[PDB]
RNA sequence: GUCUACGGCCAUACCACCCUGAACGCGCCCGAUCUCGUCUGAUCUCGGAAGCUAAGCAGGGUCGGGCCUGGUUAGUACUUGGAUGGGAGACCGCCUGGGAAUACCGGGUGCUGUAGGCUU
RNA sequence: AGUUUGACUGGGGCGGUACACCUGUCAAACGGUAACGCAGGUGUCCUAAGGCGAGCUCAGGGAGGACAGAAACCUCCCGUGGAGCAGAAGGGCAAAAGCUCGCUUGAUCUUGAUUUUCAGUACGAAUACAGACCGUGAAAGCGGGGCCUCACGAUCCUUCUGACCUUUUGGGUUUUAAGCAGGAGGUGUCAGAAAAGUUACCACAGGGAUAACUGGCUUGUGGCGGCCAAGCGUUCAUAGCGACGUCGCUUUUUGAUCCUUCGAUGUCGGCUCUUCCUAUCAUUGUGAAGCAGAAUUCACCAAGCGUUGGAUUGUUCACCCA
RNA sequence: CUCAACCUAUUCUCAAACUUUAAAUGGGUAAGAAGCCCGGCUCGCUGGCGUGGAGCCGGGCGUGGAAUGCGAGUGCCUAGUGGGCCACUUUUGGUAAGCAGAACUGGCGCUGCGGGAUGAACCGAACGCCGGGUUAAGGCGCCCGAUGCCGACGCUCAUCA
RNA sequence: CGACCUGGGUAUAGGGGCGAAAGACUAAUCGAACCAUCUAGUAGCUGGUUCCCUCCGAAGUUUCCCUCAGGAUAGCUGGC
RNA sequence: CGAGGGCGCACCACCGGCCCGUCUCGCCCGCCGCGCCGGGGAGGUGGAGCACGAGCGCACGUGUUAGGACCCGAAAGAUGG
């Protein structure tokens, strides 16, 4: 009953956003691409070539071909009851550098400096990240103030 | 639609775009000895009566024009068939449009 | 009605095969009538080579 | 009760030859003692073997156990199958191999002791290696077979090379329509 | 402290009106022989250097509009999960977690990269 | 004489196409998502409305100028698009994608990959490349149709085009035919039979997957009540009524649905006969009146008892006589 | 003097096919050894440049770089099914329906058992044959196991409770 | 008293006969008799489908189909 | 027992290579037939291929199919009486 069309129900997936129309700024096109790195697909809708198909907006893939104007991305596809890899040509206007990995990459060469200063300084340093812990035991002043009295408030038809 | 009739495109032939000729495909006539036409024949003479379907369910209202493109190099008299989409009218070589111009009262 | 992957197959069993079937039960009888007659032929062509000309 | 799926509980597995030779058996009840007894895990891995069926148990030809052998370091080892080992005619020399096999084929085994080999059984090498020390352990190639041919995606899918099941091969056999562009489609 | 050329982010940069602008600059400005375009040397293109900061431009101002960012609105609206909760229902309350948006009241009014000038 | 006489479907037929597609919504902030859901559109159109490049700015309004007025042209100012982009709608777009010019044919020749529907099959459409040959621009570049989302079509057969190509059966030559590759002629029931009725003279296999009659849910419609009280009632809201509204009950109407029944529950009316209900027509006992009497009207307890004879019509209903 | 339209600043009330703003629940990806860091080599791609990119060859690094739980990977053959229905919540058409149509999870279908007197679906809980103990949901006048407590505090009289 | 009733003998035979016409009659059979055969005709439709224990255990959904009481296909299942 | 190191089966992923078809580009070679002859290369791409065989025969099981086809069942159609 619904129709195939290639944008159906893209009318606000495509849209522009408030006061944000016209020319494309020009560093999205300077954005430099390789293959391997992680790229959250947008899908703008001022340009309309190389467009994603709308089950890749909001989706995360990894670069495995670069061309003059877009590039192949491997992104995972959920159909029914399996997940498969889909390969997608997409211009460079609807990606943006993920910053997921760009945090872990980060991560990692702050762990590799801290191995190597705590093994040239004689040190052990936890490098896992750790959930929050509970709260350790504390001691709170009331600074000669007694705590104020807090009662529940009587019901009035506001308005 | 209003195709010019000379247009100058890629020639196999020659290799490389060249002028060409443009006129419009007809179908040609049937040979009575083509293999099928031969088979329908045996098939149809004798007792059974008609032995193929009679579409008879036309539904399309237009064809897909063909264009006949022929280099006029003299020597590479190349033929080409190009296909345009469908047309309810149309005319080969005809009075070009202009803008700013009165339409007829 | 197909199922999976197969071979397509065109038996050539729609026309009453059955009423037509020659089995070979008097195999091994022919073979001793056969033999019996070929024996029997040698003995008629006495000198003569028993496989013939 | 209990939240749990009953559906993998039972592994499935042979834990016994289905043959019936005896002489099977009997090595099968030699080598699941040393199995049991031993911690070598070569005797786990040939009585595991000697349960297997004829199509995982591929026969070993002679090129490729002559290649196996020739590997560095492996001078002077035992190669063992579990399996037959079959001539290739298509070597013109064969070395000194140490060899213990399930079956040797009536020709292989002749070029094998005249190059001045050794054959074993499999009784044989427990005695000459309880714990299958020094040993080369081969397989012959298990997807060695037609029937690999047609597996996996169907034929009439885009970038599958399977074989189909055709009675005939010929140009009137499975070739006109989602074969070529000119009829239909290709794919 | 500024400007020019090219920019990045694309209003904290926009819009309206007012004031000030040293030096370089940027302009306005002068002319149509050539190059080049016009109904029109207005625009564009070209050749200039008498004059001027009037305009653009820059900086500042306005209980300025907008924009940006906060408070409030408000633990409100809405909401995940729960009950043999209430109620004839419509709906409502509680438990367990999450949590807005106006109006209204504050603050702010471009940062910056490369190259090159001026500023006793 | 042989055969056919589509499908969906709140039964079927009639009507529609929800049968192939596209836009917005439904849709519950990824995607997907139904009904004969809602609002619409499609089977085309375009040598330019395709491709570049350049230069411009649009709708609308304000103020002016001979004829000239509310609309003719000229000028200035404001103008974030309130215009235009072929069409439905949505998105997008301003020295743009719009308008006007100049030059053109990338709407050409090719091999693969990918996306969309998806079974991850096809078609259609689309995306990113690669190899030619071109167009345009000073160039960077842009272009292999239309700013994006729609505008379409297998096998077999036919027809045209291409290889100084292959085969044409003992060999050779030449016509002919067959083939390989790419277009076109079409299947709109749009993954694609070649197709008119009637049956009450009817038949069979079945179906309560599905209608006609009871029952069940519901109660719009029908019927019967209540609340408010603007008014009617010479005056006076409420003796008797009750507009505008609003809340209910009933299953003696008709619908709605299709749960039971199609290896059968005999389908209207009348006649006969019994019982039950009360929302009481009369009778018993009462209360109220715009209850003087008589008669009548409203209400309460109340179904013990009664509620008739006929003309017409199959009638139920209806109507009249008594 | 007055009423219209017009403009300006306000004011009431709204939107499935409106929107600046904008949740909750939700969807994707990452949380290393296929990683990191060093050197070098190849290229016909790219190119001011030993420039970029990719590939390849050696070397050194293990604190195994969140929690929690679990043993995984992979192939072949294959039946039945392709009428579903119900409930919380969201939700469309309809006055509504034990109506018709969707989303999510669970169930019935395929499922017995304790409770709801009774009942496909509700509540509890899922099942080998038994003994003992204890519960869930639900109950404890009598039917009918259990209040035969010296239970607590109130509310309520119904000539249809 | 007639277009009358009736015996027997003859003629017409199955897509044929005969019909003052009802699709009537044609051996209790007629909108195509009866008999045997083709024939165990075909059926997506209805009914039935025979011992025990153990283990695992669904689907009523996707796409295509003159498809809508059926299939193919993916899914779910079992076995190796 | 054993940190490390090595050869690595089968199999999986990937990159190369070879054979046939078909494109694009290009330069050489052969000779009894000097040809509208024959052969070769590089780079893509199509194949149910190669890349040191795994098949054949027999038996059993399951699944699908043609046959009366698990069993029973039409209304019909045809031939000859
Ligand atoms: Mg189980
Ligand atoms: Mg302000
Ligand atoms: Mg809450
Ligand atoms: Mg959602
Ligand atoms: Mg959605
Ligand atoms: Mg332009
Ligand atoms: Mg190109
Ligand atoms: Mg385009
Ligand atoms: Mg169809
Ligand atoms: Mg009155
Ligand atoms: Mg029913
Ligand atoms: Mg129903
Ligand atoms: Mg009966
Ligand atoms: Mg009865
Ligand atoms: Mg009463
Ligand atoms: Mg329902
Ligand atoms: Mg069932
Ligand atoms: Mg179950
Ligand atoms: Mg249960
Ligand atoms: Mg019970
Ligand atoms: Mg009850
Ligand atoms: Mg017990
Ligand atoms: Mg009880
Ligand atoms: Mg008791
Ligand atoms: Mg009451
Ligand atoms: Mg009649
Ligand atoms: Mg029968
Ligand atoms: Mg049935
Ligand atoms: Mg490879
Ligand atoms: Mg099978
Ligand atoms: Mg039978
Ligand atoms: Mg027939
Ligand atoms: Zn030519």
């Amino acid at each position: 009953t619904n129709t195939k069309g290639k944008r159906r129900g893209t009318r606000y997936m495509f849209s522009r956003p408030f006061r944000k129309h016209g020319v494309v700024p020009l560093a999205t096109y300077m954005r430099i691409y390789k293959k391997g790195d992680i790229v959250d697909i947008k899908g703008m809708g001022t340009v309309q070539k190389g467009m994603p198909h709308k089950c890749y907006h909001g989706k995360t893939g990894r670069v495995y071909n670069v061309t003059q104007h877009a590039v192949g991305i491997v992104v995972n596809k959920q159909v029914k009851g399996k997940i498969l890899a889909k390969r997608i040509n997409v211009r460079i206007e609807h990606i943006k550098h993920s910053k997921s990995r760009d945090s872990f990459l980060k991560r990692v060469k702050e762990n590799d400096q801290k191995k190597k200063e705590a093994k040239e300084k004689g040190t052990w340093v936890q490098l896992k990240r750790q959930p929050a812990p509970p709260r350790e035991a504390h001691f709170v002043r009331t600074n000669g103030k007694e705590p104020e009295l807090l009662e529940p408030i009587p019901y009035e038809f506001m308005a | 639609v209003n195709v010019p009739k000379t247009r100058r495109t890629f020639c196999k032939k020659c290799g490389k775009h060249q002028p060409h000729k443009v006129t419009q495909y007809k179908k040609g006539k049937d040979s009575l000895y083509a293999q099928g036409k031969r088979r329908y024949d045996r098939k149809q003479s004798g007792y059974g009566g008609q032995t193929k379907p009679i579409f008879r369910k036309k539904a399309k209202t237009t064809k897909k024009i063909v264009l006949r493109l022929e280099c006029v190099e003299p020597n590479c008299r190349s033929k080409r068939m190009l296909a345009i989409k469908r047309c309810k009218h149309f005319e080969l070589g005809g009075d070009k449009k202009r803008k700013g111009q009165v339409i007829q009262f | 009605a197909p199922s999976r992957n197969g071979m397509v197959l065109k038996p050539h069993f729609h026309k009453d095969w059955q009423r037509r079937v020659a089995t070979w039960f008097n195999q091994p009888a022919r073979k001793i009538r056969r033999r019996k007659a070929r024996q029997a032929k040698a003995r008629r062509i006495a000198p003569r080579p028993a496989s013939g000309p | 009760g209990v939240d749990i799926r009953h559906n993998k509980d039972r592994k499935v597995r042979r834990k016994e030859p289905k043959s019936q030779d005896i002489y099977l058996r009997l090595l099968v009840k030699l080598y699941r003692f040393l199995a049991r007894r031993t911690n070598s895990t070569f005797n786990q891995v040939v009585l595991k073997r000697l349960f297997m069926s004829r199509t995982n148990r591929p026969p070993l030809s002679l090129s490729r156990m002559i290649r196996k052998m020739k590997l560095p370091g492996r001078e002077n080892k035992t190669a063992v199958v579990v399996g037959t080992i079959t001539d290739d005619v298509r070597v013109q020399e064969v070395p000194k191999l140490k060899v213990c096999a399930l079956r040797v084929t009536s020709r292989a085994r002749s070029r094998i002791l005249r190059a001045g080999g050794k054959i074993l059984t499999f009784d044989q090498l427990a005695l000459d290696s309880p714990k299958g020390c020094g040993t080369v352990l081969l397989s012959g190639p298990r997807k060695g077979r037609e029937v690999y041919r047609h597996f996996g995606k169907a034929p009439g899918t885009p970038h599958s090379h399977t074989k189909p099941y055709v009675r005939s091969k010929g140009r009137k056999f499975e070739r006109a329509r989602g074969r070529r562009a000119s009829r239909g489609y290709k794919n």
